[PDB]
């Protein structure tokens, strides 16, 4: 018992509560209901204007996401990307696919604890808000990660 | 140290079993409602037996020697009579005494022996609680095994994998001498214990919707 | 700004937990057996033509009984204001009835009694003369 | 038969099918005369009767090599095994070790 | 130590789960029984992946596992 | 101003699953027994109905456990009916047993015929005041 | 590698002056180096052993592709249902291998290989 | 493994395909281990199909 484990290594629910409070007050959407967990990010604080590139200041937020994802035990993470209608279908499909691939490969290279990462993008076929006045500033262009907690 | 460990084990075992029996008595009617033996009894008050089944069996004896099979069945206990249906009280209820007098042999006189006496009695208490929980797990396994056996027998009787038990009755009229008499004397025997059939073609499949 | 989940109830005990976790598996096996037996055995008739529902039989009841049969049927017939009658002979080993239900009809309760009886006892109803007939099996 | 009476087994016959104790092991009933063991690290139970381990889980052990495997009708694996201090289990695509105490 | 800290506290344990139940419906990071999923890779002992320690009492320093393998690392220098 | 929740209520996560398992088991066993049991319509019910003649409306207390022909002959004798029998008594007699305090001879005869089973039957004639005992073969 | 930490250094003798303390220090240091080298020697013997077994099996695959080794032969015999009314097995199969993989001496049937 | 793997193209593999009869599209559940004639006859009887053996 001084040798046997007492808790999971590097896990503290006080830290979990504090960082999810800080995330939702930062405006990145943190959602928990049942045994599934959702984190949603607007694309404006992540990429350039309809463009697969990463702002250098965004890596702090990305490491915060990694520090949250180290706190749970899982199996599979799904990362989905959605955008706004710009030119065609295919351009929006390719933009979503590239964004999701980049953030997924960075999260895999960082110290997440998973077995499976699924990544996909759907262009603009699944909006969550009919108010399509803005461009990328409208929150429907977004990136989400979902996972179910494992036991 | 060890005396405290022993008496803590005894006290924890007794108290944990007491609380377990209280909870078991509190949840009362759904228990025997779930384990209705008296539905399962056949026509001549005969207990249907217990069957065990297995899937995907393999043994290795040594090099170049293995044996495989898909399904296995085995009778555990033979079908027999019952003058009364059973219940769960013989499966789940457990004994309880009150140990009361640990005599004055190692009583804690100083602070260090007082605190190690407290924590050692505490950990023995935890150990006895754990032992009682293990006992309840074993009992749960036993009652599930027996109930699964009889319900599997009913299933195979529906599937036509087993012969039903065959009864026999002999009736006699008046009997005895001029001092001792019985009115009618009926004799009930069972002449065929149930068992598997090996002929494949009698076996009937089932299809749901 | 707190966070919750909906079901926040009183604590449990591991022994009750393991009891229920056995019970769910037993219930699954029994459901499978009942489905198989239903689809392999074609049902033919119904007990309602034997037991019609007549008037002054819709007064309801809620019960909890775990004993023998005959005096319980006598009690429910006495509530019905019906004459009671028994035929045949009660066997040596008594018939055991365990019924735990709530708020239905006398006719449905009697049909449940007959279905729990099954292969040993049977209930018939004569409405023209208000007769509760109990009949045992012709065996032993 | 004479004095030597060596009835020669020219053909050995069938190797044994399975030890039938695995059924009660599958239902968690320990074999008679056995004794309880301590398993930590996961959800499994174990027993020791004749210097031969019996183990019960729904996971899959990897390392020490087993001799008989029995499967329930719903996904429970019981093993007739040799004795071991520790087992290697692939749980959910990830490899862990489960230690055994009682030897 | 504090398992459901910055929450209401500890309610009970699920031995079928091996996790404590906090006041909110969130599964905590502590453990409440040995029968729970432990990510284990490094452990003590000797004669590992062998027959364990042979239980004979030896005057010499021969420590031999039950498969006939002799572990001088578990033994001592001569 | 005060309405209590029920005392033995399953307000616990183990208890609700246990109660659901209980009601499931009960329903399944009900279905099993209902599909297992055989029945018979009253159109082909093999019980003698009530002859309801006025000479059979008497009340009596009867204690007997033995053979059949003398008992039914005494029943007819108290009922002022003649009695005859078609058939022959075998070596093993037919046995019955009734002990009761207050009913009529009609349902007494009904219980006699039900206790007899397949070996015997009775017939009542109120036009010509007689009872017939019909043996089997 | 088996590891159990020993925490009982049994003490028979003690140094008294600085000279014996110094030689105690330097001889403990030399023993520390000796134990380190012992552990490394055990490691390299083990790694030679696993390398040997793996080289053996990959050599067997290579030579079977070279067609110099007979592949092992196994029959499987199927039976129907078995057992009396006490207990039964539904369909039994028994697999026996008879041909242990040997090496041919007939050099004519040997196959060569060429590359690019 | 790419060398060692044996495949067959699905143009001429011998496996019965879906005959897409409408009464064949129902849902059921079964559990069986034994002969084949009883199971096939029961399946055709559930499908209201006549069943025969050559």
């Amino acid at each position: 018992v001084p040798k046997l484990p007492c808790r999971v290594d590097g896990a503290c629910d006080a830290t979990i509560i504090k960082m999810m409070t800080d995330l939702n007050k930062k405006g990145i959407k943190v959602a928990s209901v049942g045994q599934n967990y959702l984190i949603s990010i607007p694309a404006s604080a992540l990429f350039a204007d309809q463009s697969p590139r990463l702002n250098w200041a965004s890596y702090s937020l990305l490491n915060e996401i990694a520090a949250f994802l180290k706190q749970f035990r899982k199996i599979a993470i799904t990362v989905t990307s959605y955008s706004s209608k710009y030119v065609s279908v295919k351009r929006e499909r390719a933009l979503t696919l590239a964004r999701s691939r980049v953030v997924s490969e960075y999260l895999w290279s960082q110290g997440v604890d998973s077995r499976i990462i699924f990544t996909q993008g759907l262009g603009s076929d699944k909006p969550i808000t009919s108010y399509t006045l803005g461009g990328d500033r409208s929150p429907n262009a977004r990136v989400e990660i979902t996972f179910r907690r494992a036991v | 140290k060890e005396t405290a460990l022993s008496v803590g084990a005894q006290a924890g075992l007794a108290w944990r079993a007491k609380i377990i029996d209280e909870q078991l008595n509190k949840q009362a009617r759904n228990l025997d409602a779930i384990y209705d033996f008296n539905s399962l009894v056949l026509e001549h008050n005969i207990l249907p037996p217990v069957l065990l089944e297995g899937r995907n069996t393999l043994n290795l004896a040594d090099a170049q020697s293995i044996r495989i099979s898909d399904r296995t069945y085995k009778v555990a206990k033979q079908a027999h009579f019952i003058t009364t249906p059973p219940t769960w009280r013989q499966y789940l209820w457990m004994d309880y005494v009150k140990p009361e007098a640990p005599n004055v042999t190692l009583l804690p006189k100083t602070k260090a022996e007082k605190e190690i006496w407290c924590i050692y009695t505490e950990r023995g208490w935890k150990n006895g609680i754990d032992q009682a929980n293990t006992i309840l797990e074993e009992n749960i396994a036993r009652i599930k095994e027996d109930f699964g056996g009889m319900i599997l027998y009913r299933k195979l009787l529906a599937m036509n994998m087993v012969s039903p038990p065959y009864v026999s009755h002999t009736d006699l009229g008046v009997t005895g001498d001029g001092s001792e008499i019985h009115i009618d004397d009926r004799v009930l025997r069972i002449t065929a214990l149930p068992e598997l059939n090996v002929n494949s073609a009698e076996w009937r499949a089932a299809v749901a919707k | 700004m707190k966070f919750k989940k909906p079901p926040i109830n009183n604590p449990s005990d591991d022994a009750t937990i393991k009891l229920a976790e056995a019970a769910v598996s037993v219930s699954d096996s029994m459901l499978e057996m009942a489905k198989v037996e239903k689809v392999i055995t074609p049902p033919s008739k119904d007990n309602t033509l034997t037991i019609p529902n007549a008037y002054n039989l819709q007064a309801r009841a809620s019960v909890d009984w775990s004993g023998p049969i005959e005096e319980l049927t006598a009690r429910i017939a006495k509530a019905a204001h019906f004459r009671f009658r028994v035929l045949g002979k009660s066997p040596s080993v008594p018939v055991l009835i365990s019924i735990s239900t709530k708020d239905e009809s006398l006719a449905e309760i009697l049909r449940d009694i007959d279905y729990q009886a099954g292969k040993k006892a049977s209930i018939h109803v004569y409405p023209n003369s208000q007769v509760v007939e109990l009949r045992y099996a012709k065996i032993y | 038969y004479g004095p030597n009476a060596k009835s020669m087994p020219t053909e050995e016959g069938i190797p044994p099918s399975a030890n039938d104790l695995l059924l009660h092991v599958l239902e968690g009933v320990p074999p008679p005369g056995s004794r309880r063991l301590v398993v930590s690290g996961g959800d499994a139970r174990a027993w020791l009767s004749n210097e031969k381990m019996y183990v019960r889980t729904n996971l899959t052990i990897l390392s020490p090599g087993w001799l008989a495997s029995m499967t329930s009708a719903d996904g429970t694996h019981a093993y007739e095994m040799q004795k071991s201090p520790v087992l290697l289990v692939s749980w959910h695509g990830k490899v862990m070790q489960l230690k055994v105490e009682g030897l | 130590d504090g398992c459901c800290s910055k929450m209401g506290g500890i309610n009970y344990c699920d031995s079928s789960a091996g996790r404590l139940v906090c006041n909110n419906g969130f599964y905590s990071t502590c453990y409440c029984t040995r029968h729970a999923v432990m990510d284990l890779q490094f452990l003590m002992g000797c004669c590992l992946w062998h027959g364990g320690v042979y239980p004979q009492l030896n005057s010499s320093g021969l420590v031999v596992c039950n498969d006939g393998y002799v572990s001088e690392e578990c033994s001592l220098q001569k």
